[PDB]
């Protein structure tokens, strides 16, 4: 199988 | 619980490293080299029955680089305090003279994820058959790290782990000779 | 190098009991050592944990397809990597070697330690008992705690203080999950 990813979540600029 | 799986990520200003991994239960899965964006299997055996796309690493890592200088702007340029590491020497089984045994070199409640580390045989640098692993996570979200000599116990050696870090003084020495 | 240094962590945390029965999914953001932002499965919403987190959680709290990912993670995250894995974690299990040889509390005197290292085990979950003549000592019982090597293994060294006496069999006993019955090795005077 392969390993997912969680993203990270984008700041406010 | 039973168990914990955490991708733990870092990204650290202005040395501009970053790290990504996988920690099953405080052992480490495996890390991504993000130079050679490749991904590394803590044991080899791991990367037979599993696969991941370093790629994503990428991702999240240059997303972590922007939220920390929007971080870093917010708390108004709030650098970290260094926490100086707790550093242990211990042999990987029972010592017996001449049979293969390997030192490992324990460093525990760091921060920030950046320290030199060197062995010293008789008060000489080595690093023929050394190993190491990333920095890994702690649930107090300082750091730790192993590093690893393969060696042949003997009488006439001694051994040393050297390991500096922005909160030391002084490089921090810790002792191992055959008992 | 005095020069200041800056760090940002992000942990994406599962969270496992009963096998894959219940899971709860973190999503943790944190400046330096503190957290300051994180969703939690059982909110369903980013909540800040310090008022510096507090722009994060109101920005992703506003971006529903954000927060839906985040809600089905431990479905699509936590217990997909937990099926990838299970085989070589959740399963994985490594006997010790055990050893015992006598020490001694203080240079100079005869030998007065009794040594039980116990080597090269996976998971970390043991018990390790001390016998003598096939009664448990449970008086002057010490011990390393369970020591990580990096590699996943573990040890432990577990000492007796004993005077040993002549005819005298101590025993080191050693439970653990890749066990089917307690190990022991006896050690002779
Ligand atoms: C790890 O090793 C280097 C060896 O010198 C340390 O020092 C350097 O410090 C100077 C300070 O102006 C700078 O050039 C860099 O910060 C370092 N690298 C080089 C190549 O000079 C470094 O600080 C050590 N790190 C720790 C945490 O002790
Ligand atoms: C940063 O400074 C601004 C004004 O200069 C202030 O309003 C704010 O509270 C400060 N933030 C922190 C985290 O100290
Ligand atoms: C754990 O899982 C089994 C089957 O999936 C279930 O029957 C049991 O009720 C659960 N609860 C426990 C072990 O407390």
């Amino acid at each position: 199988g392969v390993y997912a990813t969680r993203s990270s979540a984008v700041r406010l600029r | 619980e039973e168990h914990v799986i955490i991708q733990a990520e870092f990204y650290l200003n202005p040395d501009q490293s970053g790290e990504f991994m996988f920690d099953f239960d405080g052992d480490e899965i495996f890390h991504v080299d993000m130079a050679k964006k490749e991904t590394v299997w803590r044991l080899e055996e791991f990367g037979r029955f599993a696969s991941f796309e370093a790629q994503g690493a990428l991702a999240n890592i240059a997303v972590d680089k922007a939220n920390l200088e929007i971080m870093t702007k917010r708390s108004n340029y709030t650098p970290i305090t260094n926490v100086p590491p707790e550093v242990t020497v211990l042999t990987n089984s029972p010592v017996e003279l001449r049979e293969p045994n390997v030192l490992i070199c324990f460093i525990d409640k760091f921060t920030p994820p950046v320290v030199n580390v060197t062995w010293l045989r008789n008060g000489k640098p080595v690093t023929t058959g050394v190993s190491e692993t990333v920095f890994l996570p702690r649930e107090d979200h300082l750091f730790r790290k192993f590093h690893y000599l393969p060696f042949l116990p003997s009488t006439e050696d001694v051994y040393d782990c050297r390991v500096e870090h922005w909160g030391l003084d002084e490089p921090l020495l810790k002792h191992w000779e055959f008992d | 190098d005095t020069r200041p240094r800056f760090l940002e962590q992000v942990k994406h945390e599962c969270h496992f009991f009963n096998g894959t029965e219940r899971v709860r999914f973190l999503d943790r953001y944190f400046y330096h050592q503190e957290e300051y932002v994180r969703f939690d499965s059982d909110v369903g919403e980013y909540r800040a944990v310090t008022e510096l987190g507090r722009p994060d959680a109101e920005y992703w709290n506003s971006q529903k397809d954000l927060l839906e990912q985040k809600r089905a993670a431990v479905d699509t995250y936590c217990r997909h990597n937990y099926g990838v894995g299970e085989s070589f974690t959740v399963q994985r299990r490594v006997y010790p070697e055990v050893t015992v040889y006598p020490a001694k509390t203080q240079p100079l005197q005869h030998h007065n330690l009794l040594v039980c290292s116990v080597n090269g085990f996976y998971p970390g979950s043991i018990e390790v008992r001390w016998f003598r003549n096939g009664q448990e000592e449970k008086t002057g019982v010490v011990s390393t705690g369970l020591i990580q090597n990096g590699d996943w293994t573990f040890q432990t060294l577990v000492m007796l203080e004993t005077v040993p006496r002549s005819g005298e069999v101590y025993t080191c006993q050693v439970e653990h999950p890749s066990l089917t019955s307690p190990l022991t090795v006896e050690w002779r005077a």
